[PDB]
């Protein structure tokens, strides 16, 4: 059923699993018309497929074509988002296919569902967590490929960078959690203390900064002081 | 007018025919039920007074037999069997009747309930979904399973009525996820009326079959297949203009009969929420809406 705290460790043994997180598939910007009335634009999105043990990202980029001439489009970004998922199963070797796929909004239960009635064995479960996956674009490497496409586009990253070559994956999802809700909380602030010393740059093939084992725990601690912070501004706390 | 003669009543029972009820003392010299309309199904249901537990009942149709009741003392109930014998069985009623130990089946010449409930019920389709092919009547009782309901525990006293599934690859095309899901009338005219009903009356007598053991035995089964074949049917924006309104009065009388201190076990909230209010057919509904709303308005 449910993923929540009580079977958290479950994410990081030996049975794949994905986590789907719909949020940034139908993205608009809300605007006045010359007549006063209001419409919207939309901008190109991405389904964040992500497995919390590897750390790798299946990012699907939703390009604007898609939605041209549909209606509902909040409702049809969800079964396209089921339609991909399943797409990207049925393209994996069998050994590499998902026992289980962890939606991030109770929404995508029913279409991911229906999408999957071939795989029978894979389970689609809900989850109590409140996952940050929504900032993946305030990633700038995901954001930038994201807006530069022109076409619907999957891109591969490893969201963790090297991190597994030191710490647990338990630790990196962690890490990775943090960062996200720093950056969804005060995005400005969270990229201030990731890009602030000039002397550690993001590798090439990376997404986040180089950091010794050491600056990783200062970072950890800033990001958790803003999350802090912001709550205190928040609630007058 | 036929006639279901009793050997005796040895112990006491509510017994139901069709929509009406007698309650039958122990040892009460009852010898049966008489002027029982010819053309229509009829259901003979029994409840005993000592243990309410296990409602049951037979189908029957007098036009297939002659039948009569006898009491198990092994099997601790109230049996169907069919006498073979014509002239044996016509002295055998004749003597109830001028000794008047039968009670009359009590049809109101203005009342079309039952032909209502029944309109398109038949004993052929009935004795596919309850299986026992060497009677001509069918046992039904509140314990018995659906084939959907075993799935999710002995097949041969099953209630084997259409499986429906709304997330089953029998109701969603490869291809067609998104329309399938949120449109159900692929669903409803491909594969259930075209494919396995053949037509709207074998459909409608399924459903009305359901909703008749539901309230009758108390049957958990039935309720729940009578609630998915009229939300088949909600659920689909392309429906016959025919069956929709043949649906609005199978559902008007349905709803017109219910015992009004069974609603709470009897109705699904959800379902008749979604039909009345949501469904593609919100506005097809317009007696059944009517009297749900004057007889039911909490559960709305």
């Amino acid at each position: 059923g449910a993923m929540n705290s009580s079977n958290y460790a479950e994410l990081f043994n030996n049975d794949i699993k994905l986590f789907v997180d719909d949020t940034n598939v139908y993205r608009v910007t809300v605007h006045k018309t010359f007549e006063g009335n209001v419409a919207t634009k939309a901008i190109n999105g991405c389904i964040f497929t992500l497995n919390p043990k590897t750390g790798h990202l299946f990012l699907k980029i939703i390009h604007t074509s898609v939605w041209a001439g549909q209606k509902r489009l909040s409702q049809l970004a969800k079964w396209k988002t089921a339609e991909e998922v399943s797409a990207l199963v049925r393209s994996l070797p069998k050994e590499e296919q998902p026992k289980q796929i962890i939606v991030t909004r109770k929404a995508m239960l029913d279409p991911l569902e229906v999408h999957m009635l071939d795989f029978p064995n894979i389970a689609i479960r809900p989850t109590e967590l409140r996952l940050p996956f929504s900032a993946a674009m305030s990633i700038d490497k995901l954001s930038d490929v994201v807006m530069k496409a022109t076409e619907p586009q999957m891109v591969l990253f490893n969201i963790y960078d090297d991190w597994l070559d030191r710490i647990s994956s338990y630790t990196a999802f962690s890490r990775l959690t943090l960062l996200l809700r720093a950056l969804k909380t005060n995005e400005e602030s969270a990229k201030m203390i990731l890009l602030s010393d000039p002397t550690i740059t993001i590798k090439s093939y990376h997404l986040w900064p180089s950091f010794t084992d050491e600056q990783w725990i200062t970072i950890e601690s800033q990001m958790r002081d803003l999350i802090l912070t912001e709550y205190g501004r928040k609630y007058n706390v | 007018m036929n006639t279901v003669p009793f050997t005796s009543a040895p112990i006491e029972v509510t017994i139901g025919i069709d929509q009406y009820s007698f309650n039958v003392k122990e040892n009460q010299p009852f010898h049966g039920i008489k002027d029982i309309p010819i053309g229509h199904v009829h259901v003979i249901h029994f409840q005993h007074a000592d243990n309410s537990s296990m409602r049951y009942g037979y189908w029957f149709d007098c036009r297939m037999g002659n039948f009569y009741i006898q009491y198990d003392p092994k099997d601790g109930l109230y049996k169907m069997m069919e006498e073979r014998d014509g002239a044996k069985f016509e002295n055998i009623v004749h003597n109830f009747k001028e000794r008047q130990m039968m009670v009359s089946y009590p049809k109101i010449d203005e009342d079309d309930t039952w032909y209502n409930l029944t309109e398109f019920v038949q004993m052929d389709k009935i004795r596919k979904i309850v299986r026992k092919d060497e009677n001509q009547f069918s046992y039904v009782d509140s314990s018995m399973t659906t084939v959907q309901e075993n799935e999710l525990s002995d097949p041969a006293h099953s209630l084997n009525y259409t499986v429906i599934n709304f997330k089953s690859r029998e109701a969603i095309r490869p291809g067609h996820e998104m329309e399938d899901f949120l449109d159900k009338s692929y669903y409803l005219n491909t594969v259930m009326l075209q494919g396995i009903f053949k037509n709207s009356s074998n459909y409608f007598g399924e459903l009305q079959f359901a909703f008749l053991n539901a309230m009758f035995f108390g049957n958990y089964g039935s309720s729940l297949q009578w609630h998915a074949m009229i939300e088949l049917i909600c659920s689909s924006a392309t429906v016959p203009k025919h069956m929709l309104d043949k649906l609005d009065e199978i559902l008007y009388y349905q709803i017109k009969t219910l015992p009004e201190q069974y609603s709470d076990i009897l109705l699904n909230e959800r379902v008749w929420n979604i039909c009345l209010y949501s469904s593609f057919q919100k506005n097809s509904l317009h007696n059944t809406e009517k009297i749900m709303e004057n007889k039911y308005p909490e559960l709305l």
